[PDB]
């Protein structure tokens, strides 16, 4: 039920290969290339857990904003997530990681949303300025 | 067996046989019919079998629901009927009505609500979520519970017994075993509940003694312990539809002065349907949102007067979430916009935007968009800002971030408008009272919510209510400026003061009340003078 | 390997300057041959995946894990919280951009993305 | 604290107490280190050893 050497190891191993240099840090970007490349009993699936893995770049995304992550930052939150916290957890802490989940989940969600904006308001940027250019002809 | 069986099941009595037949062909009926047995069935409702009434009753309900207008009047005419007879057997007919209306269904054709279409109920509000208050107070010793030092316990068993109130809950309605039925009260019925109310002040007294005013307070009172949404949903819908607030808020004080009382679950339902309300008001710009925020707060601070399980904590954190948590509470804090976007009187023109900082009036702001403008000095007085979208004529001297407390990523939107200084002034005096109105209205509001508490719990409560106040960034400028500028005004200056002296008067009774709380022993700084 | 790329770039500079286009003809893709050179002057997976993940960035599903309250209030509510500068005035087409019943359905709009 | 309670804060300290791998090299640049690397990885050398 918990973290194994083994995993430990695998992952490890997937981070010194993700991890071009030996700064023990790497650009928040990369890390999905993290996720998706993990195997074993730590791997995800794409066709299954689409939502569990954009919670998770987007719980990492926000941890720090826009900033670098180390390496123990992302084993903590593997750490967390491979476990069943409800169990394994104090109280104050499991409720802290329900908000912080809860919250997660509903930014990711307007943030398909904002892309949703993005299409649309690009769209629509184009009547108000016509009606501009009418107005001032 | 057959036959005893047939009669004991299928005919409980031959008198209600036509009846139910309209019931079993209801769809097919037309509208003519209905009003032709309307009559009749507004008549049976008082019959003393039970097939009868409840018969009549689905009836009638199918014939408001088909022909509301017509059932409407009826009503109107029999609540305001010259003689008590007709007033009194109006009112049993109403509980009646109430009391059978379950038994509507399945009285008629199997399956029958795809085939009859019943509107399903129209609400804009969003309850808060969470709840905000306890939906009830658990009795002490259920006795229809199966489940359960000696003499101690039977002694602490009665003394909690004796603290409860039996008379406040639908007793019929919790003793049933719990092992869905849908409730057909069209919302021309609930419009009945109004004449009730103001028969709650009729004295007559019929010749063998019941008066009107009992048997209304007894079936309203029944009504509101057994479900109190049903009753009160025609009135908390319409009011969006209409600006009827002072109607409403007046027929609500009545309902509170007459019956002396709110169970818990009625006032919860109140004060969350109320709560709701000024979320949705606040949260969809509308002609008359601000007056109908202010009306509602004008009478909130009782509706808070019989609340069991509200605390400053849950309240605080659950309508923070909610995040309009500023036209509620005074112990708010909310950094507000750091810049406006103002257009000008004409149209597409190149609009502004300036920098809002904390200290900031509006005179500063109108002088800046007057010069930008390229506007003679003469015609100075002829331009106001003004919101459009909330409809608000804004005062000179009242702050950017206390009018836009949002920090939101857009920013206001304003407009200088040109228009006849009087009317400018006019509408600038009305907009001020109904906000100091508001304002007046959250203190009182504060000052019912910590006038009832456990008193464990109310030092507690008192000190992160001193630690919320000490901690807004301009409280005492919040509590002690006023718009001096308009007393002096001759048409509306007198009606100002007069609010104004209320204001400050609560005020003090809110620091002296929070003063009490508090231990005798508090360690105080310099600080203590900012209270 | 799989249709994602991060699974297709252990191989493809692991198995094997023109054959790696066999890789490229899963997505069905058929860049020019002189430009698989281009790519390979990197040489280096992190630094391609890199390079053509913003390539390749150059859903219903999605729409009805959303739907996961949305009268006019919320949706309001939602969309001035939202994010970046815009004018609240353009909601006001958002809102009424078919059914008129107080709701909407994302699959509408997902028909409606061009 | 429940004995899963204990593994977990077990659990939490060994990844406090872990570190990424040490070495990152790449071993398939050269035509002489890089067989070299790939003998010397191999487990039945460490065995030997």
């Amino acid at each position: 039920q918990l973290l194994s050497y083994n995993d430990l190891r695998h992952f490890q191993i997937i981070w010194n290969m993700v991890d071009d240099k030996r700064e023990g840090v790497i650009p928040t970007f990369r890390v999905k290339f993290l996720l998706r490349l993990l195997r074993g009993r730590l791997e995800v699936d794409l066709d299954k857990d689409k939502l569990l893995f954009k919670h998770m770049c987007y719980e990492m995304e926000r941890l720090h904003n826009g900033g670098d992550v180390t390496f123990h930052d992302v084993l903590s939150m593997l750490s967390y997530r491979s476990v069943d916290i409800r169990k394994s957890l104090q109280l104050e802490e499991l409720l802290a990681r329900e908000q912080l989940e809860y919250t997660i989940e509903e930014e990711v969600a307007k943030q398909t949303i904002r892309m949703w904006l993005k299409k649309c308001l690009k769209r629509i940027r184009a009547k108000q300025q016509q009606s501009c250019s009418i107005i001032h002809s | 067996s057959g036959m005893l069986k047939y009669i004991r099941l299928q005919v409980m009595s031959l008198s209600p046989a036509p009846l139910s037949l309209l019931i079993k062909a209801a769809p097919i009926l037309t509208e003519e019919m209905y009003g032709d047995i309307q009559p009749a069935a507004w008549e049976l409702l008082l019959s003393m079998d039970e097939h009868m009434a409840g018969a009549a009753a689905a009836m009638f309900l199918l014939c408001a629901v088909k022909v509301p207008e017509a059932v409407s009047d009826m009503l109107m005419s029999e609540f305001h009927h010259p003689e008590t007879v007709q007033r009194l057997n109006a009112v049993l007919k109403f509980h009646t009505l109430w009391r059978f209306r379950y038994q509507v269904w399945p009285r008629m054709e199997e399956g029958a609500q795809q085939i009859f279409k019943i509107p399903p109920p129209s609400i804009n509000f969003t309850l808060p979520s969470p709840v905000l208050g306890m939906p009830s107070v658990p009795m002490f010793d259920p006795p229809w519970v199966p489940q359960c030092n000696l003499q101690q316990e039977e002694e602490k068993k009665r003394l909690g017994r004796e603290a409860s109130l039996i008379t406040a809950i639908p007793i019929t309605q919790e003793a049933c075993y719990e092992p869905p039925p849908q409730a057909v009260f069209p919302a021309c019925i609930c419009a009945a509940v109004l004449p009730i109310v103001h028969l709650m002040e009729d004295g007559e007294v019929r010749e063998d003694g019941v008066a009107v005013s009992a048997v209304a307070q007894q079936v309203l009172w029944n009504c509101l312990i057994e479900d109190p949404s049903t009753v009160l949903r025609h009135f908390l819908e319409k009011l969006t539809i209409s600006n009827r607030q002072d109607e409403l808020m007046y027929m609500l004080r009545k309902l509170l002065l007459n019956i002396g009382d709110f169970p818990a679950q009625t006032s919860h339902i109140l004060f969350n349907y109320l709560v709701g309300l000024i979320m949705y008001f606040v949260r969809t710009p509308c002609e008359w949102g601000m007056d109908a925020i202010s009306a509602t707060l004008t009478f909130l601070w009782e509706v808070v007067g019989y609340v069991e399980g509200l605390f400053f904590k849950d309240l605080k954190q659950t309508m923070k979430k909610e995040q309009c948590e500023v036209k509620l509470l005074v112990t708010a804090s909310m950094p507000g916009t750091k810049t406006l976007v103002v257009h000008g009187q004409n149209e597409c023109d190149i609009p502004t935007q300036l920098p809002v900082h904390e200290d900031t009036q509006f005179e500063a702001l109108l002088k800046e968009c007057l010069e930008f403008f390229n506007i003679p000095e003469s015609q100075s007085t002829h331009y106001f800002l003004m919101d459009k979208r909330w409809n608000l004529i804004h005062y000179n001297k009242t702050y950017v971030r206390d009018i836009y407390p949002f920090r939101r990523s857009v920013s206001p939107q304003l407009n200088l408008v040109h228009m006849h200084p009087e009317k400018g002034q006019e509408l600038i005096q009305k907009q001020v009272f109904t906000r100091k109105l508001e304002e007046v209205g959250r203190v009182l509001f504060l000052i019912s919510l910590t006038q009832k508490i456990p008193t464990a719990h109310k030092q507690s409560h008192v000190s992160m209510l001193q630690e919320d106040l000490l901690r807004l960034p301009s409280f005492p400028r919040s509590a002690i400026d006023a718009e001096f500028s308009l007393f002096s005004d001759p048409q509306a200056g007198k009606e100002l003061f007069g609010l104004d002296t209320l204001q400050k008067s609560l005020w003090i009774q809110l620091l002296e009340e929070m003063f009490l709380g508090m231990p005798s022993e508090f360690p105080w700084g310099d600080e203590i003078m900012l209270f | 390997l799989t249709e994602e790329q991060i699974a297709e770039f252990k191989e493809a500079f692991s198995l094997f300057t023109k054959e790696l286009g066999t890789v490229m003809r899963s997505l069905g893709q058929n860049p020019t041959e002189a430009e698989l050179q281009d790519m390979i002057n990197e040489v280096d997976f992190p630094e391609f995946l890199t390079m053509m993940a913003r390539k390749m960035k150059d859903e219903i599903r999605e729409a009805f894990r959303v739907f996961d309250k949305i009268s006019a209030a919320e949706l309001r509510h939602v969309m001035t919280n939202l994010g970046e500068k815009l004018t609240d005035e353009e909601v006001d087409e958002m809102i009424r951009e078919i059914d008129g019943d107080g709701q909407v359905n994302y699959e509408e709009f997902v028909q409606m993305m061009t | 604290l429940t004995v899963d309670q204990r593994r977990w804060e077990d659990l939490k300290s060994r990844l406090k107490i872990a570190q990424p791998l040490h070495l990152p090299p790449r071993p398939d640049n050269d035509g002489f280190r890089a067989k070299m690397y790939d003998i010397t990885q191999h487990p039945f050398f460490k065995r030997t050893i």
